[PDB]
DNA sequence: GTCCGAAGAGATTCAGAG
DNA sequence: CTCTGAATCTCTTCCACTCCTACCAAGGAC
RNA sequence: UGGUAGGAGU
C-alpha cells in the first residue's frame, strides 16, 4: 500500500538492505529536552520544578519566616507567533508562581505559624519555543545549539614525558563538579603527591588529609600495608608473611624452622613462595641491618617516661632500635613499601609539608586560597566547610555522580551531591594504583566521557543562577523586623531573574542566529553539536586531538560534516539514528543478536557499552533469515575491527546510513568520493538559496521526503479528509468524520505564508500542491515550502551535463552555462530586503515624516504618495526616496545603490500618543478591514462546516428531503427528530455556537483594540516605518553554482544557445565542467551520478513521447512496470495491477520530464544496475555520446560524458561581492571605514601587501598608497584638485595615524620628538 | 590600544586602507593576452572618476565639477566614449587576498568588459594561487605619473617570468593548455592519412582541418628549421623529417631561433616548461611572452577540439585484483594460525601482516598500471601491435595535467592501508577502490586521516603566516648598497652527499654566484676560473668539463659592507639574467621566498658502495 | 538649572654542594 | 656557604583579506 | 554610529 502523496510521484527506489527501524523525528532533541526543561514534572529530577524545589525553602537568620513556593503556572502568551514577529517582540510567556510564607510566633517556632500568607506571584517572561524548535526572540528567529562538554567526574590524565625531558610520567587525577571548585592531584617528578584546588599553586597531598581531622598514624595505616616486628628473646625475631614478599631479591638468608629454604642474595619464585605458604612459617629472622631500611609507622613511647622514642614516619636506625629494646615492646610496625609493587609516594609527602595538625593545615589552606588576609581559625573553618562540603557552593549532579563511582569501580549508583572524605581517599588510591602499574589512563576524546548539554539543561541553570540572587535578596529583607506588613509579591523581585534569562537566550555564544535559505539548513542548525560556549574549549585554547575523529563516533557524531576552517571538529553534526541518553551521553540504535538469529528488537547502546559487545558490519548478507553465509563476518570490538565467527557476534548495525548526518546523507553515491570532497558537499547543500521554481532531484538519497516533512517549511495536514476549498492563499480541509471530534465539530483551516523576508534575505513562501476535491490523510502534505517540490527536498535543477574542455572557458573551476539556461529563467531567486525609517526626537524641534521635500524635484515626490510614504508596488531604484523624513535646521531614507526591486509592503508602527499621518490611516483601516475579513471568512465558513453537520443529526429521523428546505434560515439546528433527547442535545449545540460566535466577535474587538492601541517603541522616535523591498536575481558570469559532491564552481561565460555542443538528436547541453577536476581530487560520485541521470532522463524521455501521441494506457503502463520491476533483488516491489487506472495517468504525467530514482548513502545502485537502466532506455550502455561542436559543426573525437546533474546555486552571488570606491567618507583617524559596501569602504591595504609592494622596488606606490589616498587630509585634497586639472603631481605630507600615535604615546608620559 | 594587531602600529600605521580601490569575485578569461586583465565597466566607471572629471572639464561638454558629477550619475553615452579614453594605457594592480609572493600583486593593462567580475589570465593563476572558485581579489589604481611608470617598469606581468625564489620560471600551461599539446603532439599506430610526404606545416594544418588526416597519423613534412649558428644570425636548414601531424601544426607557433627536437616529443607539462625556458634563454622576452600566448590559446583550441571525457568506464579494475587479493588473504590467515598456537609473537605477527598488505597493495598497482597504460592495442596493416594507450584518465596522467600515479592507484586499485589518528597502521586496509562501493566501515577509516589532514592544513596556514612575518622583520633593513667590498674570506660550495646519490649537483648551488678566490685547474699550477667572475651557465659548464669539487664562493655573510651587501657577493638576482642593482631590497625577497613554501610543509652495520670507485 | 593549550624565553628563587 | 645549576612563577604570541547578523553602554537628587 | 562576539568564503 501506498500514500496518496505517493501515488502521485513514486521515487524508484535501490538498496538491497530492508530497513528495519525508520528515520526517527529529525528535530526530537530540541523539542525533547525544552519539553523537559519547562513542564508540570512532579517528584523533581530535571526541569524547572527541580530548580524551583532546590533553593525556596527560606532560613532567615532569627527572621523567624519561612518562605516556600506551591505550584507554577505559565500564562497565555499575549501574542501570537507571526505577532511577535511582526512587531519585533520576544515570543514569551508568562510564569505565575504561587508562593506561600508562614511566620512563627516570636520565641515560638514549635506550634502553627501566627500568619500564613499565599498569594501568586508573577516572576518573569520565560522564552516559549515555537513548534518546529525555534525561538523567537526579537522578532528574529534564533535557534540553541545544543553543548558538548567533559561529563562531571574523575578523569586521570597521563601527562606523558611533556616536561622534565626524562621520559617520566607524571599522572595526575582530576575532579570536575557541575558546579564548584576543580580539585587536582599531581605527582612531582621525586614522586611526591601535590593538590592543587583551583588551579592554584601546588601544595602537599597530604594536607588535604591533616585538613580532614585525620592522624598521621590512620593516614599510614590506609595507605599502606603493616609489615609486624616483635621483640623476642632469640634474635628478636621478625614476623614476616610468606605472601607479602613475592618476586624479589632476599638480602638476608630465609631460615623457616632451622633449614634454609631461599638463600641470601637470591631472588623467590613462585615455587618458593608457595614452598613457603604451605611452611606458614611467619615468624623470621633478620639481621639488624634489615631493620634499619624500614620506617616505623605508630608512635611509640617509652613507658617508663611517656616520651616519644619515635613518632611515625621516622626511619628506623640502629640507636632507635636499641632504644625501643630498651622500652621492651612487643609490636614494632613497619610500612611495608616494596619500589615494584608499592611506593612511598604518601611517606615522603607526610615527610615534605609542614603542618602536623588540623588547625596547621587549615591555615595553610586558608594562606593559599585567600593570600594577604591574616588566619583566622573559625574563618579558615567555615572556608574548608563551605568549599566542598555546602551543598549551595559545590554539587555533583546525579550523572557526576554516577561518573564518579563508575570511575571508582562502586556499586552504588546515586549518592550525595557533595564530596566526602571516603571519595578523596579512594581517588588519591586509584591515583597511587594508576602510578603503580595497576590500572589505565582516561581518554578525555572517548564519546562515554563527553555529555550532551542540551537547551533545556543551560535554561535550567540560568534560571537558578537568576533564582539565587532573588533569594538572596529575600533573605536580607527578611532580617529586617516586619510582621503581616506586606504581601509576598513586593519581597521579590521580577528583573533579576528577567534579566538573566533575557541575557542568555539573547547574548550568548549558543544562542545562534538562525540561517534560513534551505530546510535542509533549518535542520542542520537545530541538529549542530558545538564544543564551544561558556564551560568549554575555545578556538586557540583547543588542541590537536580534540579536532581528530575517535573511533567512538560510529553511529553518535557524523565524521563527514563537519565546518572546514578554524573550528573544524570543533563544530560536528549529530547523525541520523543517533539520540542523546537519559543522563546525557550519545546512544545509537542496534539490533539484538540471538543464538544465530538476527532478531528485530532494538537496543539504545551507549558508548561505555559498546566497546564490550561485538557488533556486526551493516553491509553484510542476512538472506532473510540471519546466519549470515559467510563464517568471517565482519564486525568491530572495543576500538578496533577483525573478522568474528557467526556465533560470536552479539549485535548488528541497524542500517547503512546510521554512520552519516542528515546533511551528508543527501549526497548519492557518498561510498564513491573521497571524504574531503564528501565534507565540501556537505557544507555546501546548506548554502544553496532557493530557486523560483522547486524542482525535485533526478537521483537522491531517498530521505529528501523526510527532511522535507520533519521540518517546519511545509504545511502537513494534521487531520485528513477532503480539500474543500484551496487558494494561493489558504487551504480548508473538510475533515473525515471518523477523525471529526463529537463535540463542535468543525474543518481546520491552513493559512499559507507568502513571500516573506528570512534571515538571510530570501523569499518564503507556500504554495499548495493539493487541488480542489482531492482527498487527502493524516500526515501528507499540503503546501511546499521554499525549495520543496510534492514534499520532497528540491535544493536545486537537473541539467545537462557534458564533461570536456571547452575553449578555456571552464579552465580551472569555471562554468559554462547555456543561455538557455537563463532564457527560462530557471536559477532565478528572489530576494527580500528590509528597509526601516526611524522618527528621531531630535533638538531643534522633532523630526516629521512629511512629503514635501526640500531643494528636491517633483519626480522623487511623484513617487510618494500625499503622506510621503512610497505606494505599495513601485519600481524604486538605487537612491530612489522612500520616506519623507524631513529634519528640522533633509534626510530621507532611500533606496541605496545598487537595489532595484518593487516595494511588496510597508508597515508603520506608531507610538501612543501621537498623531497618525493619512498613510496610517490607510494602513490600519486596511488591515482592520482584513481582520475582519479574515474573522467573517473563518467564521462563515465554520459555520457552513457546523450547519452541515448538523444536518448528519437531522438525517437519522429529524429531516425529509424538503423538511430543511421549506424550513427558515435561522432555526436548521431546531427541528423535530425521532430521539427527542438529541434534539436538546442539537438546542445546546445552537446555544454553544451562538456564545461561540459572540466569543468570535469579542476576540474579534480584541484584535482590533490590537491594532489600535499604540505599539511599543523605544523612546526618542515617534514613528518606525519599515519598507520591504524584493529584488529579482538573476545568474550571471561571476555567481557560484555547486554540485553535490563538493565540486564547487564559478559561472565564467553566459554562452549562446547555438554555441554550445549539441548530440546527433540536436539538443544543446546546458552546462559543460573540466573533466580534470575528477582524477586530482577523486569524486567519482558525480560521474556515477551523471550517468543515473541521463539513464532517468531516459525513461522520462520515453513514456513523454508514449504520451505526446495518444498511447492506450496498458502499454503505459506495463513500461511503467518494467521500469519499477528493474533490480535484481530491491526492495521496492510496486505493482502498478492495484493502480486505479487514472492514478496510472497522473503518475505519467508527473514523471514525464524525468524518472525519480532513489540510491541510499552506502547501499547504492552498482554499476550493473545503471548500465541495465540504460539499456531499458535507448541510450548507450557506456554512458558517452559522440557530440557535435556548435559553431565549428565538426564532431569532436573521444566520445564525450553527457548526463543530468544536480547543481545547486549557491549564496554567494557576484552582485553582493563587486565593490569599489573612488572617495567617501573617512573614520576619526582620517582612514575609510570600510564597512565594505555597508558604507563605502575602501579595500585594506594590509601589512602582508606592503612587503610585496615593496619588495618590488616600488617606493613611489608604496609612498601614494600609505600618504595620499589613506590619511593625508591635505594631501588628499591636493593630489583630487590636481587630477581633475591634467596634472598627476604628489605631496607626501604626513599621514594622521602617526600624528595619532605621537599624541598616545605622550599621553604615558613619554617624550616624542620630531627633532630636526 | 597600541599594542597588538588592534593597536595603531599594525592595523593602522603598516595596514592603511586605500582609495581608489576595489573588490570583485575572479573569472578565467582565454580571450585576454599575457599582459591585459578584464574590468567591469561600472567598476572601471567608479575607480577613474576624477579622471573622467578632468576629461569632461578639459573637453568641455561639463563646465563645472556639479555638472560632470550629474553626468557621470546619469552614465551618458559621452562618459563611455571619455572613460575608454582614459584606462587606455592606465595599469590597475591586482592583489590576492594572501600576498605571500612578491608576485602576490602584479599589474596589468584594463580592457573594459560587461559584467561584475574580473577576467583573469589563465597562466597568471598559477603565480597568484587563484582556483576560480569563488575567489576574489581586490584592484588598486596608482595614480602619480611615477606610480603609473613604476607599475608599467616593475610590476607588470610581463616582466615577472622568473620567480625570485629561483630561477625557473612562474608562467607555465597548467591544466587544459598542457592536456590539449599533449594530445595534440602524440602518435597512433594507425591513422587516417598515415604514410604520407607533406610540403610543410600549413599543408598539415590543411589536411587535418579538411580532416583528410587525422591529428596523430605518422607522416613526413620538409621543415623550415633556423639555428643561430653566427653571432646574432640565423641560417635556415630544410630537411624531410619523421613527425606526425599534430606536431608539425604545432611547429607553426613556435619561433625561429629554437630548434625542431622540442616539438618531435610528447609534450608533457615538464616538456613545456623546458620548452618556455630554452625560448626565454635564446630568444629573450618579448618572443617568449609571444610564445607563452599562442601556446595558450593553441592549447586551448586543440583541448577543446579534442573532447577529453572521463567516464565510468576508462577507469578499469585490474582481471588479477580478485587473485591478488584472495592470495594475500590466505597468506594472513596462515599467518594468524601460526599465532593462534602462539608459535609467533604478536607485534611479529603484525608487523608481518603489515608486510605482506604491502606487497599486495603494490602487486596490484602494478598490474593495474601495467593493463592500464598500453591498454589500447592496434591493429595496423594487417598484423597487430602494441602501444601507449590513449585511456583518458591515463592521458590525464601522463601529461602532468592532473592526477597522478597515487590518484589513479585509488581510483583503480586498493586504497592501501590507513593511519589510525595516533599514527600507527590498521591491520586490514581499503581493499576496495573508488570506481566500486566503500562500505561503512572502510568509509570512517578514510574520515580518520582526511580530518587529520584537513585539521594539519588548517592550523599549517597560520603557523607559516607567523614564520613568514618573523622572517620579514628580521631582515627588512638589508638592502644592496655598495657595489664591492674588495673582501676575500667566502664559504666553501662542494655538493652534499648523505651517504647516497648527489642530493644537490653542485652546478646548482653555485651558479649565479661570484667566487671569492680563483678557481684552481685539476691541471696543476693552471687556474680555471680567474678570482672575481661571476659563474653563469657556461663558466659553470666549463667548471663541469674540469669537474672540481671544491669553489669558494663570495656570501652574503661573509660581506664586510657596513648597513648593507654588495651586488658581488649577492650575485644574480634569480629573477633576471643580470647581477643585482643597487637599491634592491633583498631581504624582504629573501624572507617571503622561504616563508612561501611554508603551508606546504606539515608539522607532524656493514657500508657498502654501490659504484665502483 | 546643575551635580555625584602550548611553547617558548625570561626573571626569581631555591635547594644542593663544596 | 658562595655559586653554578635547576625548581618555581610570569609574560607574550599564536595569518590574512572579505560577507554580513545581532548585543552593548552615565537620574533623580539637590 | 563605534567596541564585542556569532557564523561563513578563499
Ligand atoms: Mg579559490
Amino acid at each position: 500500500v501506498y500514500s496518496y502523496t505517493e501515488k502521485k510521484r513514486i521515487r524508484k527506489d535501490f538498496g538491497k538492505r530492508p530497513q528495519v527501524l525508520d528515520v526517527p523525528y529529525l528535530l526530537s532533541i530540541q523539542l525533547d529536552s525544552f519539553q523537559k526543561f519547562i513542564e508540570q514534572d512532579p517528584e523533581g529530577q530535571y526541569g524547572l520544578e527541580a530548580a524551583f524545589r532546590s533553593v525556596f525553602p527560606i532560613q532567615s537568620y532569627s527572621g523567624n519566616s519561612e518562605l516556600q513556593y506551591v505550584s507554577y503556572r505559565l500564562g497565555e502568551p499575549v501574542f501570537d507567533v507571526q505577532e511577535c514577529q511582526i512587531r519585533g517582540v520576544t515570543y514569551s510567556a508568562p510564569l505565575r508562581v504561587k508562593l506561600r510564607l508562614v511566620i512563627y510566633e516570636r520565641e515560638a517556632p514549635e506550634g502553627t505559624v501566627k500568619d500564613i500568607k499565599e498569594q501568586e506571584v508573577y516572576m518573569g517572561e520565560i522564552p516559549l519555543m515555537t513548534d518546529n524548535g525555534t525561538f523567537v526572540i526579537n522578532g528574529t528567529e534564533r535557534v540553541i545549539v545544543s553543548q558538548l562538554h567533559r561529563s562531571p567526574g574523575v578523569f586521570f590524565d597521563s601527562d606523558k614525558g611533556k616536561t622534565h625531558s626524562s621520559g617520566k610520567v607524571l599522572y595526575n587525577a582530576r575532579i570536575i563538579p557541575y558546579r564548584g571548585s576543580w580539585l587536582d592531584f599531581e605527582f612531582d617528578p621525586k614522586d611526591n603527591l601535590f593538590v592543587r584546588i583551583d588551579r592554584r599553586r601546588k601544595l602537599p597531598a597530604t594536607i588535604i588529609l591533616r585538613a580532614l581531622n585525620y592522624t598521621t598514624e590512620q593516614i599510614l595505616d590506609l595507605f599502606f600495608e603493616k609489615v609486624i616486628f616483635e621483640i623476642r628473646d632469640n634474635k628478636l625475631q621478625m614476623e614476616l608473611v610468606p605472601e607479602r614478599l613475592r618476586g624479589e631479591t632476599a638480602s638476608f638468608d630465609i631460615e623457616a624452622n632451622g633449614k634454609v629454604y631461599v638463600e641470601k642474595g637470591r631472588r623467590i619464585t613462585a615455587r618458593h613462595i608457595r614452598q613457603l605458604e604451605k611452611d606458614d612459617v611467619k615468624l623470621i629472622e633478620v639481621p639488624v641491618e634489615y631493620i634499619a631500611g624500614k620506617v616505623v609507622a605508630k608512635d611509640y613511647i617509652d613507658e617508663s617516661t611517656g616520651e616519644l622514642i619515635c613518632a611515625a614516619n621516622m626511619e628506623l636506625s640502629l640507636d632507635l632500635l636499641a632504644k625501643l629494646s630498651q622500652s621492651g615492646h612487643k609490636r614494632i610496625e613497619t610500612l611495608f613499601t616494596n619500589d615494584l609493587d608499592h611506593g612511598p609516594y604518601i611517606s615522603e609527602t607526610l615527610r615534605v609539608d609542614p603542618t602536623n595538625d588540623r588547625l596547621s593545615a587549615l591555615v595553610e589552606i586558608y594562606r593559599m586560597m585567600r593570600p594577604g588576609e591574616p588566619p583566622t581559625r573559625e574563618a579558615a573553618e567555615s572556608l574548608f566547610e563551605n568549599l566542598f562540603f555546602s551543598e549551595d557552593r559545590y554539587d555533583l549532579s546525579a550523572v557526576g555522580r554516577m561518573k564518579f563511582n563508575r570511575s571508582l569501580l562502586r556499586e552504588e549508583i546515586e549518592g550525595s551531591g557533595i564530596l566526602s572524605k571516603d571519595d578523596i581517599i579512594d581517588v588519591m588510591k586509584k591515583l597511587i594504583d594508576i602510578r603503580n602499574g595497576k590500572g589505565e589512563v582516561d581518554d578525555i576524546d572517548h564519546l562515554g566521557n563527553r555529555r550532551i548539554r542540551s537547551v533545556g539543561e543551560m535554561a535550567e541553570n540560568q534560571f537558578r543562577v537568576g533564582l539565587v540572587r532573588v533569594e538572596r535578596a529575600v533573605k536580607e529583607r527578611l532580617s529586617l523586623g516586619d510582621l503581616d506588613t506586606l504581601m509576598p509579591q513586593d519581597m521579590i523581585n521580577a528583573k533579576p531573574i528577567s534579566a538573566a534569562v533575557k541575557e542568555f537566550f539573547g547574548s550568548s555564544q549558543l544562542s545562534q542566529f538562525m540561517d534560513q535559505n534551505n530546510p535542509l539548513s533549518e535542520i542542520t542548525h537545530k541538529r549542530r553539536i558545538s564544543a564551544l560556549g561558556p564551560g568549554g574549549l575555545t578556538r586557540e585554547r583547543a588542541g590537536f586531538e580534540v579536532r581528530d575523529v575517535h573511533p567512538t563516533h560510529y553511529g553518535r557524531v557524523c565524521p563527514i560534516e563537519t565546518p572546514e576552517g578554524p573550528n573544524i571538529g570543533l563544530i560536528n553534526s549529530l547523525s541520523v539514528y543517533a539520540q542523546t541518553n537519559e543522563y546525557g551521553f550519545l546512544e545509537t540504535p542496534y539490533r539484538k543478536v540471538t543464538d544465530g538469529v538476527v532478531t528485530d528488537e532494538i537496543h539504545y547502546l551507549s558508548a561505555i557499552e559498546e566497546g564490550n559487545y561485538v557488533i556486526a558490519q551493516a553491509n553484510s548478507n542476512l538472506d532473510e533469515e540471519g546466519h549470515f553465509v559467510e563464517d568471517l563476518v565482519t564486525c568491530r570490538s572495543k576500538g578496533e575491527s577483525s573478522l568474528f565467527s557467526r556465533d560470536q557476534v552479539d549485535y548488528m548495525d541497524v542500517s547503512t546510513q546510521q554512520v552519516v548526518s542528515v546533511g551528508a546523507s543527501l549526497i548519492p553515491f557518498l561510498e564513491h568520493d573521497d571524504a574531503n570532497r564528501a565534507l565540501m558537499g556537505a557544507n555546501m547543500q546548506r548554502q544553496a538559496v532557493p530557486t523560483l521554481r522547486a524542482d525535485k532531484p533526478l537521483v537522491g538519497t531517498g530521505m529528501e521526503r523526510a527532511v522535507a516533512v520533519d521540518s517546519g517549511v511545509t504545511a502537513v495536514a494534521k487531520r485528513g479528509g477532503v480539500v474543500q476549498y484551496v487558494d494561493a492563499s489558504r487551504i480548508v480541509i473538510k475533515v473525515n468524520e471518523d477523525e471529526m471530534y463529537p463535540g463542535e465539530a468543525g474543518i481546520d483551516i491552513y493559512n499559507l505564508t507568502k513571500y516573506t523576508r528570512s534571515n538571510q534575505n530570501t523569499c518564503i513562501n507556500q504554495m499548495p500542491c493539493v487541488s480542489l476535491g482531492e482527498p487527502v490523510e493524516r500526515g501528507d502534505v499540503l503546501a511546499d515550502g521554499p525549495s520543496t517540490d510534492l514534499g520532497e527536498l528540491a535544493l536545486g535543477q537537473n541539467m545537462r551535463v557534458a564533461f570536456m574542455p571547452w575553449n578555456g572557458y571552464n579552465f580551472e573551476d569555471s562554468i559554462l552555462v547555456s543561455e538557455r539556461v537563463v532564457q527560462e529563467d530557471r536559477f532565478t531567486t528572489i530576494h527580500i530586503q528590509e528597509l526601516a525609517c526611524v522618527s528621531r526626537d531630535t533638538k531643534l524641534g522633532p523630526e516629521e515624516i512629511t512629503a514635501d521635500i526640500p531643494n528636491v524635484g517633483e519626480a522623487a515626490l511623484s513617487k510618494l504618495d500625499e503622506s510621503g510614504i512610497v505606494y505599495i508596488g513601485a519600481e524604486v531604484t538605487g537612491g530612489d526616496i522612500l520616506v519623507g523624513k524631513v529634519t528640522p535646521k533633509d534626510s530621507s531614507l532611500r533606496v541605496p545603490n545598487g537595489v532595484s526591486g518593487t516595494v511588496i509592503d510597508v508597515q508603520v508602527f506608531t507610538r501612543d500618543g501621537v498623531e497618525k499621518d493619512k498613510r496610517a490611516l490607510e494602513i490600519e483601516e486596511m488591515q482592520l478591514k482584513q481582520a475582519k475579513k479574515d474573522l467573517s471568512e473563518e467564521l462563515q465558513i465554520l459555520e457552513a462546516g457546523l450547519f452541515s453537520r448538523i444536518r448528519a443529526v437531522l438525517v437519522a429521523g429529524g429531516v425529509e428531503a424538503e423538511k430543511l428546505d421549506k424550513l427558515p434560515r435561522d432555526r436548521w439546528l431546531e427541528l423535530g427528530l425521532t430521539d427527542e433527547e438529541k434534539q436538546n442535545q442539537l438546542e445546546q449545540l445552537a446555544e454553544q455556537y451562538d456564545e461561540l460566535k459572540h466569543e468570535f466577535e469579542k476576540k474579534l474587538e480584541a484584535k482590533r483594540r490590537k491594532i489600535t492601541q499604540g505599539d511599543d517603541l523605544a523612546p526618542g522616535v515617534l514613528k518606525i516605518v519599515k519598507v520591504y523591498l524584493a529584488v529579482k536575481r538573476r545568474i550571471q558570469p561571476g555567481d557560484k553554482m555547486a554540485g553535490r559532491h563538493g565540486n564547487k564552481g564559478v559561472i565564467s561565460k553566459i554562452n549562446p544557445i547555438e554555441d554550445m555542443p549539441y548530440d546527433e538528436n540536436g539538443t544543446p547541453v546546458d552546462i559543460v565542467l573540466n573533466p580534470l577536476g575528477v582524477p586530482s581530487r577523486m569524486n567519482i560520485g558525480q560521474i556515477l551520478e551523471t550517468h543515473l541521470g541521463m539513464a532517468a532522463k531516459g525513461i522520462g524521455d520515453k513514456i513523454n513521447a508514449m504520451l505526446k501521441q495518444q498511447q492506450e494506457v496498458a502499454k503505459l503502463r506495463e513500461f511503467i512496470q518494467r521500469a519499477y520491476d528493474l533490480g535484481a533483488d530491491v526492495r521496492q516491489k510496486v505493482d502498478l495491477s492495484t493502480f486505479s487506472d487514472e492514478e496510472v495517468m497522473r503518475l505519467a504525467e508527473n514523471l514525464r520530464k524525468g524518472m525519480p530514482i532513489a540510491t541510499p548513502v552506502f547501499d547504492g545502485a552498482k554499476e550493473a544496475e545503471i548500465k541495465e537502466l540504460l539499456k531499458l532506455g535507448d541510450l548507450p550502455t557506456s554512458g558517452q555520446i559522440r557530440l557535435y561542436d556548435g559553431r565549428t559543426g565538426e564532431q569532436f573525437e573521444r566520445p564525450v560524458t553527457v548526463g543530468y546533474m544536480y547543481m545547486l546555486k549557491l549564496n554567494h552571488l557576484v552582485d553582493d561581492k563587486m565593490h569599489a570606491r573612488s572617495t567617501g567618507s573617512y573614520s576619526l583617524v582620517t582612514q575609510q571605514p570600510l564597512g565594505g559596501k555597508a558604507q563605502f569602504g575602501g579595500q585594506r591595504f594590509g601589512e602582508m601587501e606592503v612587503w610585496a609592494l615593496e619588495a618590488y622596488g616600488a617606493a613611489y606606490t608604496l609612498q601614494e598608497m600609505l600618504t595620499v589616498k589613506s590619511d593625508d587630509v591635505n594631501g588628499r585634497t591636493k593630489m583630487y584638485k590636481n587630477i581633475v586639472d591634467g596634472n598627476h603631481q604628489m605631496e607626501p605630507g604626513m599621514p594622521e595615524s602617526f600624528n595619532v600615535l605621537l599624541k598616545e604615546i605622550r599621553s604615558l608620559g613619554i617624550n616624542i620628538e620630531l627633532e630636526d | 590600544m597600541i599594542k597588538g594587531k588592534q593597536g595603531r602600529f599594525r592595523q593602522n600605521l603598516l595596514g592603511k586602507r586605500v582609495d581608489y580601490s576595489g573588490r570583485s569575485v575572479i573569472t578565467v578569461g582565454p580571450y585576454l593576452r599575457l599582459h591585459q586583465c578584464g574590468l567591469p565597466k561600472k567598476m572601471a566607471l567608479e575607480l577613474f572618476k576624477p579622471f573622467i572629471y578632468g576629461k569632461l572639464e578639459l573637453r568641455g561638454l561639463a563646465t563645472t565639477i556639479k555638472a560632470a558629477k550629474k553626468m557621470v550619475e546619469r552614465e551618458e553615452a559621452v562618459v563611455w566614449d571619455i572613460l575608454d579614453e582614459v584606462i587606455r594605457e592606465h595599469p590597475v594592480l591586482l592583489n590576492r587576498a594572501p600576498t605571500l609572493h612578491r608576485l602576490g600583486i602584479q599589474a596589468f593593462e584594463p580592457v573594459l568588459i560587461e559584467g561584475k567580475a574580473i577576467q583573469l589570465h589563465p597562466l597568471v593563476c598559477a603565480a597568484y594561487n587563484a582556483d576560480f572558485d569563488g575567489d576574489q581579489m581586490a584592484v588598486h589604481v596608482p595614480l602619480t605619473l611615477e606610480a603609473q611608470l613604476e607599475a608599467r617598469a616593475l610590476m607588470m606581468s610581463t616582466n615577472n617570468i622568473l620567480s625570485p625564489a629561483n630561477g625557473e620560471p612562474i608562467i607555465v600551461p597548467s591544466q587544459d593548455v598542457v592536456l590539449g599539446l599533449y594530445y595534440m603532439t602524440r602518435d597512433c599506430v594507425n591513422a587516417k592519412g598515415e604514410g604520407m610526404v607533406l610540403t610543410g606545416p600549413k599543408e598539415a594544418e590543411r589536411l587535418y582541418r579538411s580532416g583528410l588526416a587525422s591529428l596523430h597519423a605518422r607522416v613526413k613534412v620538409r621543415i623550415t628549421e633556423y639555428e643561430k649558428d653566427a653571432n646574432g644570425e640565423l641560417v635556415a636548414k630544410t630537411s624531410l623529417k619523421d613527425t606526425t601531424v599534430g606536431r608539425a601544426i604545432l611547429w607553426m607557433i613556435v619561433p625561429k631561433g629554437l630548434p625542431y627536437s622540442i616539438v618531435n616529443q610528447a609534450l608533457g607539462k615538464k616538456a613545456i616548461s623546458k620548452m618556455l625556458n630554452t625560448c626565454y634563454r635564446i630568444l629573450g622576452l618579448k618572443p617568449t611572452v609571444i610564445f607563452a600566448d599562442q601556446i595558450m590559446y593553441t592549447g586551448f583550441a586543440y583541448a577543446a577540439r579534442s573532447g577529453a571525457s572521463v567516464g565510468i568506464d576508462d577507469m578499469v579494475i585490474p582481471e588479477k585484483k580478485h587473485e591478488i587479493i584472495s592470495e594475500a588473504e590466505a597468506e594472513v590467515a596462515e599467518i594468524q594460525e601460526q599465532f593462534q598456537s602462539g608459535l609467533v609473537t604478536a607485534g611479529e605477527r603484525y608487523n608481518k601482516v603489515i608486510d605482506i598488505w604491502a606487497a599486495a597493495n603494490d602487486r596490484v598497482s602494478k598490474a593495474m598500471m601495467d593493463n592500464l597504460q598500453t591498454e589500447t592495442v592496434i591493429n595496423r596493416d594487417g598484423q597487430e601491435e602494441k602501444q601507449v594507450s590513449f585511456n583518458s584518465i591515463y592521458m590525464m596522467a601522463d601529461s602532468g595535467a592532473r592526477g597522478s600515479a597515487a590518484q589513479i592507484r585509488q581510483l583503480a586499485g586498493m586504497r592501501g592501508l590507513m593511519a589510525k589518528p595516533d599514527g600507527s597502521i590498521i591491520e586490514t586496509p581499503i581493499t576496495a577502490n573508488f570506481r566500486e562501493g566503500l562500505n561503512v566501515l572502510q568509509y570512517f577509516i578514510s574520515t580518520h586521516g582526511a580530518r587529520k589532514g584537513l585539521a594539519d592544513t588548517a592550523l599549517k596556514t597560520a603557523n607559516s603566516g607567523y614564520l613568514t612575518r618573523r622572517l620579514v622583520d628580521v631582515a627588512q633593513d638589508l638592502v644592496v648598497t655598495e657595489d664591492d667590498c674588495g673582501t676575500h674570506e667566502g664559504i666553501m660550495m662542494t655538493p652534499v652527499i648523505e651517504g647516497g646519490d648527489v642530493k644537490e649537483p653542485l652546478r646548482d648551488r653555485v651558479l649565479g654566484r661570484v667566487t671569492a678566490e680563483d678557481v684552481l685547474k685539476p691541471g696543476t699550477a693552471d687556474i680555471l676560473v680567474p678570482r672575481n667572475t661571476l659563474l653563469h651557465e657556461q663558466w659553470c659548464d666549463l667548471l663541469e668539463e674540469n669537474s672540481v669539487d671544491a669553489v669558494k664562493v663570495r656570501s652574503v655573510v661573509s660581506c664586510d659592507t657596513d648597513f648593507g651587501v654588495c651586488a658581488h657577493c649577492y650575485g644574480r638576482d634569480l629573477a633576471r639574467g643580470h647581477i643585482i642593482n643597487k637599491g634592491e631590497a633583498i631581504g624582504v625577497i629573501a624572507a617571503q621566498s622561504i616563508g612561501e613554501p611554508g603551508t606546504q610543509l606539515t608539522m607532524r652495520s656493514s657500508i657498502q658502495v654501490k659504484n665502483k670507485g
